[PDB]
């Protein structure tokens, strides 16, 4: 229902392409300090 | 020279485009701000497109018609007339392939008919919104 | 309008310069003479009606 | 099927195709408007300069349609002599010499 | 009779049979009152107190109050504005005009920063910027130039219910467009089926029930509100969605496509779009329109500029009852309103954004930009260290004002050919511009004359070009409703006694009530005479009501007409096309050197000059102390003296003279409001755009063939039609890369013969006559070092002359121009004058010429006749009367009957009657025709001025009677018989013409379409930039466009080589044009054309688009 | 049937002549000669671009940035966004006003691409090619010459 | 509204009857492309050339 409409809106054209880039970047969330330390040690 | 009889428009290829050009513009500059002379490898470069003045190279090595049809060894601009700046073309070597807009967007879409793809979906392909499979085994 | 125009037509002499110009074929139809003297007639709506 | 082609070309193709095995293509006369008749011409320069320049240009580029430069518009665009009036070869190539009797008189 | 007002008037006898209850208003009130409403001037304050005292509020106050307060997202602080206030202007009008500085005054605003959490007020007086100020004449002065803000007709915000028919169904489909200002629309439509579409923001319709449940109406409340409505209950069944939030989510999906919906977001966004006023504001006019159309509030003040649920549900129910075919309708809490469709062009729905509204809108958008900046910097800046000085940024506001007054289609260049054009450029309504329809978007139905234009907008005067109906002008008596509508005066009649209580109505009250006609028999008591009376109803119908239901009456005739059109005598005899032409070309006359007043005219010759501003008016009564050609010093009754400065030979905005010479003497006593000095086209107070010329109406020798006009040489000898045209040339000595140029006498190669006129330091001496191509400003620039051609080197050394590294670019006067040099105005950086960046010395030279009349200049009377002058005959070969007086011009007869403009005939006849003077010998009573003539008209003097008002003038019988007795000139000689014709003698051959010919005195102007501005030629000149075509426009040499149609015309002839020439070797063959010039000079044959530089540019562009457009040779 | 007819009108077009359909996609973009997109010094030391220089500058900027991104080593998201902008810049260069919004300049004025110079009533194809300003010409107001 | 391309047109007349003699050099890229450059005779030949 509501989640179905969410998934339907997840697949739209978005001809602006800045809105498309924003919906693309919306996929990945933030991180906090300890995982930053872990990533730095790994790299 | 006249003797014009036919004009044949046609889809140009990359090998034709980089055969038309006399150079490869690779810098987004036009004119030096202070001396008001075109930049090297820019959108107005004398080496690529021809001399701004008549029978003069960029460093002024060869300033006479006696020196014509030749290229100055240092600055690289070929010494000729100044009307060649209206005719000589350039080219840009793209680092990634791009699609022409006339054969994708103009209804009826020609890429769509050639590939049997819907434009509502072809737009999702060529603007990096959806994947396609180029080969399945 | 028709009958006013007919009365005006039968009233004028032949040497009258307005009707002399009109009847010569030089310029102008008789309706302009009818509007000059007599009756303007029926005038149209902005939509097209009368 | 459904495509529109010139009557002369249709007849010529039928004369060619009655030989080498005979089969006729069936054709029906059509009355088309002036816009579509003008746009469906043989020369791409004139049609492109008329109307709907983008689509005419792109489908002419696809078809590789070679113009032959024989109308009164494509001869105006490229600046050479038009094929009407004093431009046709019947009048453009007149040899003018003084007459024999008056050449002898001179 | 006469005028009986504006002291110092010429005694101009009037043919006005009726009375004039209301004098014409202050003609320029539409500009001045609007601007002082914007400012909040005390005169406007007391006028508003007289006419609506409850809310005396200026436009700056409104934008400031709607702006105040400004809070951050935290809500812990706020910023507010109050008390707009002006200083005096920094410079007077004339100094502003001379020194190219805009006429402005600073704006001071009291800003207050308030903190919430700790609590302080930071009050200041922030300089908001210079604000342009309108002068006394209704014009702004920007950058020295004079500009006029033209009032704009727009479509007022509100509710507009309209219907269409569907030929596929034959049903009436009704709809509404609730159009706000800067908001989002919503349309409620009834489609082909019996459902109702509620399309909100342009996107894919809606049934009502979704929107009703969105606001919070359950199905039971929808039944209760819409029970009788069959369509509404059908859509309630068709709802296919139950639950308010179930409708809200669908609305959010339809309105936010590509957004994750949440309950709070959908709950708040619908309120945001229509109820949160920051993104939705239908203005004061829109609120008044909606609550008057729907009758929601009656006595309540105008507030809450957003919508409300009551308004929306009332709109829906109004639509459904209007589809039901109801007549009236009561909404709970409001008085009932009639159910009707609304006209898109009725003046109750078409409002007028005047100059004040436009400047207020521009200030509003500038304040919006500044508010965005200020609320950005409220947060980033540290608290307890700031003040409104640090927060306010005035650059976007002044940028918005400067962008409005310069480079906007409504901030038009002031058009001064004659004072009348100055008056009529103002008081002009334009329906095109920003926020209005453009000419390509303009339909045919907007360009007509709705029957609501009567008394609010003249149906005659519109531009004849591609703007007909989009540009018109206000009526004479029109006044502007404070809400932007156009009121009109009317005389109230109660129970059949015509009172004098003049009441102003807009178009709506003109619909409700019923209107009579001024030319009706009032029996000297306010009482009508005949019961059966000419009357207008609501929808433009004309009927015969009895003389008991008439409640309102027109103030006067000529109320429907504009200012310029009211100055046409015998207008009611002219056709509307030729009247339109006469009105449009009455504003194009040029100021002559003499400017003699017309013989026959109207009452608007005097009041269109004292109001236009170009006539100096004695401010307060007194005696003249002293006069000159430069100033008038008046002695007021109480001590004070005042010096009125003139404006001698000042250039207008179109090159015409603007002389002002006094008409008072050293001992005369003047009263307040009296004309004290005539203007460009003024004569003893009243307008004079042309001259009175002796006119015959015969076709003479084919020179007056097809609108051509012949003149006497008499008009050339005595300078009757002769204008003084003043042209302005300018040149600046800027900076450059190689150095700096200098205005000097050290010019490169030119003989010292042409340096005689120049003074010691460049520019010419004052009064030195110049021809085309002469040197005006000696100015030379550096060039650098270019290697010479060898033969130039040899030729230089042969005469020993040096390289002369500098290059001359002097100010040469352009081709086809001559005349004296009046004045030289020179700026400099050394005097510390305001010059743009990188400019050292500016100088302007004013070159004037006395343009006489010639063959080709355009002449015209007041009734749409017009023509180029065919031939200037000598005085002897012109048809002269029996007394030897030659006629001055000869019009054609064949243009008169077919154009239906016989007013020029009548104006001719009365003209002669006004010149010879009449005397009605009332020995045995008064003759029958002269019974209703006013007194002191039974006799008149020679050259006595007269006046016929527009729609009550000389009757034809009265013209016959006046023409019967036209007392002789000097001998016993009645030259013009009772018929109005005379026996002309052929001045060329000698024999008298066999038939009598119409002669009279006609008033004719000189239009600003002179030959010297139009004649143009080019053999070779400048060339265009990207394409190598010749330039054009006559500003350069320029060439004529040999367009596509001429190409077809030459193809049809079979002309091949001429077409090849005109398209190859005269336009684009870059190597071929030098060849054709060489071949012509050397006498050789014209070279064969090559390929044009147009086809090659096309080829290179086609190759640039990845299209291999190759040519195969053969 | 009808879909087959419309497709074959494009498929058979590529089969009859010698055009490979590879030219539909683009690898090297040609640049119009400088004098057809001139940079002129107006009187007053100003400058006037021909409005194609900005589009070419955008294309070169995005292509060079893509080259640097790929050479350095960049994530899939950034590289794909850069490729999409390269596509949009080329699209704007060839035809403005087709996909998305018209690429605007100062004053919110749409830019003039290569298509907007061929197209239009004022484009080369219609006029400035059929009708031209001409030398050896003049104009004047006219009067009647009844003795000629 | 004057304008210039920041260039100068020389009104010189073609002198094809004699030009300074011009030598011709052949440059080659890495990928097998050949280019011919008519360099000046009394001039140095740069082995590395932008082709
Ligand atoms: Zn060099």
């Amino acid at each position: 229902a509501l989640r179905q409409a969410r998934k339907d809106a997840e697949l739209t054209a978005s001809a602006d392409s800045v809105r498309a880039y924003l919906k693309q970047i919306g996929k990945v969330a933030l991180l906090n300090a300890e995982e930053e330390v872990e990533l730095a040690k790994r790299i | 020279v006249n003797f014009f009889d036919e004009l044949r428009i046609g889809l140009a290829t990359a090998e034709d485009i980089r055969q038309w050009s006399y150079g490869e513009v690779k810098k987004p500059e036009t004119i030096n701000y202070r001396t008001l002379k075109p930049e090297k490898d820019g959108l107005f470069c004398e080496k690529i497109f021809g001399p701004t003045r008549d029978w003069e190279c960029y460093c002024g090595k060869y300033k006479r018609v006696r020196f014509k049809g030749i290229i100055c060894e240092r600055c690289g601009v070929e010494v000729t007339r100044a009307k060649v700046r209206r005719e000589r073309m350039g080219h840009i070597e793209l680092a990634a392939p791009v699609t022409h807009i006339w054969y994708f967007k103009g209804v009826p879409s020609r890429l769509g008919y050639l590939l049997d793809l819907a434009p509502k979906d072809l737009e999702k392909i060529i603007y990096f919104a959806a994947y396609v499979i180029t080969s399945v085994d | 309008t028709d009958e006013v125009g007919q009365a005006l037509r039968e009233h004028y002499p032949d040497d009258n310069p307005i009707i002399t110009i009109v009847d010569s074929g030089a310029t102008g139809n008789f309706t302009q003479t009818r509007t000059l003297a007599g009756m303007k007639g029926l005038v149209t709506n902005p939509k097209g009606e009368f | 099927p459904g495509s529109l082609i010139d009557r002369a070309e249709f007849e010529a193709e039928n004369r060619r195709v009655v030989a080498e095995g005979g089969e006729p293509a069936a054709g029906r006369p059509v009355l088309m408007g002036i816009t579509k008749a003008s746009l469906a011409t043989d020369s791409w320069l004139s049609a492109a300069s008329f109307q709907e320049t983008t689509r005419v240009l792109t489908d002419a580029a696809i078809n590789c349609r070679s113009d032959k430069l024989n109308g009164l518009k494509e001869n105006v665009i490229i600046g050479k002599l038009i094929p009407a009036g004093t431009g046709i070869n019947r009048y453009r190539n007149i040899a003018v010499q003084p007459t024999e009797e008056a050449r002898a008189a001179a | 009779s006469s005028n009986n007002s504006v002291p110092g008037a010429p005694n101009r006898v009037s043919f006005a049979k009726l009375r004039e209850p209301l004098e014409v208003p202050g003609l320029l009130d539409v500009q001045t009152d609007s601007f002082e409403w914007l400012i909040g001037s005390p005169r406007w304050r007391e006028s508003a107190a007289e006419r609506g005292d409850v809310n005396p509020v200026g436009g700056l106050e409104e934008v400031l109050y709607e702006l105040s307060p400004i809070e951050d997202f935290s809500g812990s602080m706020s910023l507010s504005f109050s008390d707009p206030r002006f200083d005096d202007v920094k410079a007077p009008v004339d100094e502003c005009k001379d020194k190219d500085m805009t006429y402005a005054a600073p704006l001071f605003v009291t800003a207050e920063f308030i903190n919430n959490n700790t609590g302080e007020i930071k009050s200041q007086t922030v300089f908001m910027g210079d604000f342009p100020m309108m002068t006394e004449k209704g014009t702004f002065i920007i950058n020295g130039t004079e500009r006029v803000v033209v009032s704009q007709l727009v479509r007022s915000p509100g509710v507009y219910f309209d219907e269409t028919i569907d030929k596929s169904t034959d049903k009436t489909l009704h709809s509404v467009k609730v159009i706000p200002s800067r908001g989002a629309w919503l349309e409620f439509d009834v489609d082909k089926r019996d459902t109702v579409g509620v399309r909100i923001d342009r996107k894919r319709r809606q049934p009502v029930t979704v929107l009703l449940k969105a606001l919070g109406w359950t199905s039971e409340q929808i039944v209760e509100r819409f029970g009788f409505s069959e369509i509404m209950r059908s859509t309630l069944e068709k709802d296919n969605t139950v639950g308010t939030d179930e409708a809200l989510l669908d609305i959010y999906r339809k309105l936010r496509p590509g957004e994750p919906p949440t309950k709070e977001s959908a709950q708040t966004l619908l309120e945001n779009l229509f109820f949160k006023e920051k993104r939705y504001d239908l203005a004061r006019v829109g609120r008044y329109k909606v609550n008057k159309k729907l009758g929601l509030h009656v006595g309540e003040p105008i507030t809450s500029s957003t919508l409300t649920e009551e308004d929306v549900v009332a709109t829906i129910e109004y639509l459904v009852r209007l589809h039901e075919g109801q007549t009236t309708m009561t909404v709970p809490g409001g008085v009932e309103v009639p159910v009707e469709t609304d006209d898109i062009d009725h003046f109750g729905n078409r409002r007028l954004r005047t100059v004040g509204e436009l400047i207020q809108n521009q200030i509003r958008v500038g304040m919006s930009r500044m508010e965005r900046v200020v609320r950005e910097r409220m947060t980033t800046q540290d608290v307890e260290a700031i003040t409104p000085q640090t927060l306010i940024n005035i650059r976007p506001v002044v940028a918005a004002i400067k962008e409005f007054f310069g480079t906007s289609q409504l901030s038009q260049f002031m058009d001064q050919n004659n004072p009348l054009s100055g008056l009529t450029h103002k008081r002009r309504l334009s329906a095109l511009g920003p926020g209005g329809l453009s000419r390509e978007r303009a339909g045919l139905e907007v360009r007509d004359v709705h029957p609501s234009h009567y008394g609010r907008m003249c149906p005659i005067e519109t531009p004849e070009g591609p703007n007909i109906g989009l540009i018109g002008s206000l009526s004479v008596y029109a006044r502007v409703n404070p809400f932007g509508f156009i009121e009109t005066p009317y005389r109230k009649v109660v129970d059949g006694v015509v009172s004098d209580e003049i009441v102003y109505l807009t178009a709506d009250e003109e619909d409700r009530h019923v209107v009579a006609q001024a030319n009706s028999p009032i029996d000297a008591d306010g009482r009508f005479v005949e019961p059966r009376v000419l009357v207008r109803r609501k929808a433009g119908e004309v009927e015969y009501v009895p003389s008991s239901e008439v409640d309102y009456m027109d103030v006067s005739p000529r109320q429907m007409v504009s200012v310029a059109t009211a100055m046409i005598p015998f207008l009611e005899h002219d056709d509307a096309n030729r009247a339109l032409m006469g009105a449009n070309m009455q504003r194009q006359a040029v100021p002559l050197v003499r400017s003699e007043a017309p013989l026959v005219g109207t009452g608007m010759e005097l009041r269109a000059a004292i109001d236009a501003g170009d006539v100096v008016v004695a401010e307060e009564s007194g005696v003249i102390e002293e006069v000159s050609a430069d100033y008038i010093t008046v002695m007021h009754d109480n001590g004070t003296r005042r010096t009125y400065r003139m404006r001698k030979f000042a250039r207008s905005n179109h090159g015409t003279c603007a002389n002002q010479c006094p008409i008072v003497d050293a001992g005369d006593r003047v009263e307040a409001g009296q004309v004290i000095a005539d203007g460009p086209c003024t004569d003893d107070g009243e307008m004079a755009l042309g001259k009175n010329l002796l006119v015959a109406i015969m076709p003479w020798e084919g020179h007056n063939y097809e609108d051509a006009i012949i003149l006497s040489n008499r008009l050339v000898e005595e300078d009757v039609l002769t204008s003084i045209h003043i042209e302005e040339h300018e040149i600046d000595a800027r900076d450059t890369k190689l150095g700096a140029e200098e205005i000097t006498r050290d010019i490169p190669n030119i003989s010292d013969e042409v340096l005689a006129d120049l003074d010691e330091r460049g520019i010419v001496r004052i009064g030195a006559e110049v021809r085309d191509g002469d040197i005006l400003v000696g100015k030379v620039t550096p060039k650098g070092e270019t290697e010479l051609t060898p033969e130039e080197r040899l030729l230089r050394a042969i005469f020993g002359e040096k390289a002369r590294e500098v290059r001359d670019t002097s100010l040469k006067v352009p081709h086809g121009e001559s005349g004296k040099v009046i004045g030289i105005r020179v700026f400099s950086r050394e005097d510390e004058d305001e010059l743009p960046a990188g400019v050292n010395e500016l100088v302007r030279v004013y070159v004037a010429q006395k343009r006489k009349i010639s063959d080709g200049d355009k002449l015209a009377g007041r009734h749409g006749n017009k023509g180029v002058i065919g031939k200037i005959l000598p005085v002897e070969d012109m048809p002269f009367l029996a007394d030897g007086t030659p006629v001055d011009i000869i019009l054609n007869t064949h243009g008169v009957p077919r154009r239906m403009n016989i007013g020029q005939i009548l104006e001719t006849h009365l003209g002669w009657c006004a010149h010879s003077g009449w005397k009605v010998d009332a020995a045995k009573g008064v003759p029958d025709w002269a019974a209703r003539l006013p007194d002191e008209l039974l006799e008149a003097q020679p050259n006595a001025i007269v006046s016929t008002p527009v729609f009550d003038g000389a009757q034809e019988a009265e013209l016959q009677g006046l023409l019967s007795c036209t007392l002789p000139n000097r001998d016993g000689d009645v030259l013009v018989d009772a018929d109005g014709k005379a026996m002309l003698f052929d001045g060329r051959s000698g024999e008298p013409f066999p038939y009598p010919v119409t002669v009279g005195y006609m008033y004719i102007m000189k239009l600003h379409h002179l030959v010297d501005d139009k004649i143009h030629a080019r053999s070779t000149g400048p060339y265009s930039m990207i394409t190598q075509q010749p330039l054009g426009g006559k500003a350069q040499f320029g060439g004529q466009r040999f367009g596509e149609m001429e190409c077809w015309a030459m193809q049809a002839y079979g002309a091949a080589y001429t077409l090849q020439e005109l398209l190859t070797i005269k336009s684009d063959d870059t190597v071929g044009r030098v060849k054709v010039y060489e071949a012509i000079v050397k006498g050789e044959n014209i070279p064969e054309p090559g390929i044009p530089e147009s086809f090659k540019v096309l080829l290179k562009e086609l190759q640039s688009l990845c299209l291999n457009v190759e040519v195969l040779s053969s | 049937k009808l879909r087959a007819l419309k497709r074959l009108k494009v498929v058979a077009a590529f089969q009859q002549s010698g055009n490979s359909p590879m030219g539909m996609v683009l690898d090297a973009v040609p640049v119009i000669p400088p004098e057809l997109r001139p940079m002129v010094q107006l009187d007053g030391g100003r400058f006037a671009t021909s409005d194609l220089n900005d589009l070419y500058r955008r294309v070169i900027n995005r292509n060079n940035r893509l080259k640097r991104l790929i050479d350095l080593g960049a994530p899939e998201i950034i590289v794909n966004n850069e490729k999409r902008m390269l596509q949009e810049s080329v699209d704007a260069l060839f035809d403005n006003g087709r996909r998305g919004r018209p690429v605007t300049g100062p004053g919110n004025r749409p830019l003039k691409s290569l298509s907007d110079l061929l197209k239009g009533k004022q484009g080369r194809f219609r006029q400035n090619l059929l009708g031209k300003r001409v030398d050896y010409s003049g104009r004047s107001v006219i009067v009647v010459g009844p003795q000629l | 509204l004057r304008g210039s391309r920041l260039g100068a047109v020389s009104y010189e007349t073609d002198r094809n009857h004699d030009l300074a003699p011009r030598q011709i050099a052949r440059y080659r890229t890495d990928n097998g492309e050949e280019f011919e450059v008519p360099f000046a005779d009394d001039a140095e030949i740069p082995g590395t050339w932008l082709c």
